[PDB]
């Protein structure tokens, strides 16, 4: 916007990354409707429909998190952007970031704020039961104000 | 067994199951309807009564 951060360095190899957005465990995003479902209890079943997928989820995507673990696998260097709350939950998904080597240095913590927990509210409306957000997770709730300026310029 | 492997036994297991239903039935029948030559006294069995309980032992 107006000026630079921290201090000029010739920066390492390979060239690091950011994922912005949630840090979630598993959670494919991407849901739409099949028509060729198995038997809803017995999910020993259930691996026939991975091998003969819905097309939309022939190779389903993750949250980033999944995509800077994955990028780190291969040999790149990968820093995560986004906030956890202050629980085990959030200390447990940091914790599984830093395993596996992802720079956890944009991570902002929430100590008043449960990981991964949204808080809603059910109505009725016209006669078909709905929900409505009142306080958003700690993972939709980074503010600009938060973010590592060091990790973007890098 | 169409996604994971069966149960070692199920083949016996089914087997035997089978026969309970539908061996005892087709069995006690062809029983024939017993006659004496005078055809006086008549002996014959109602298949469709037929039961099983379970063991004492």
């Amino acid at each position: 916007v107006d000026y630079d951060d921290g201090i000029d360095f010739p920066y390492d190899d390979p060239p690091l990354v950011c994922c912005f957005g949630a840090v979630q465990k598993e959670f494919v995003p991407v849901v739409r409707v099949h028509d060729n479902p198995m038997h809803p209890d017995i999910y020993s079943q259930w691996k026939m429909l991975q091998w003969d997928p819905p097309e939309f989820g022939r190779a389903p995507g993750g949250p980033p998190s999944n995509v800077a673990i994955s990028h780190v696998r291969l040999g790149g260097r990968a820093a995560f952007m986004g906030k956890v709350g202050g629980d085990d939950y959030g200390e447990e998904l940091v914790l599984m970031m830093n395993k596996e080597r992802v720079q956890t240095r944009g991570v902002k913590f929430d100590e008043g704020a449960s990981t991964a927990c949204t808080r809603v509210k059910i109505k009725f409306e016209d006669g078909k039961m709905k929900a409505e957000t009142v306080k958003e997770p700690p993972e939709d709730s980074l503010l600009a104000s938060e973010l590592n300026l060091a990790v973007l310029k890098e | 067994g169409t996604s994971t492997i069966p149960g070692f036994n199920q083949i016996q297991f089914e087997g035997f199951y089978r026969f309970i239903d539908q061996g005892l039935i087709e069995e006690l029948s062809k029983f024939p309807k017993i006659e004496d030559i005078d055809h006086e006294i008549e002996f014959q069995l109602f298949v469709e009564t037929y039961q099983l309980v379970e063991p004492l032992i």
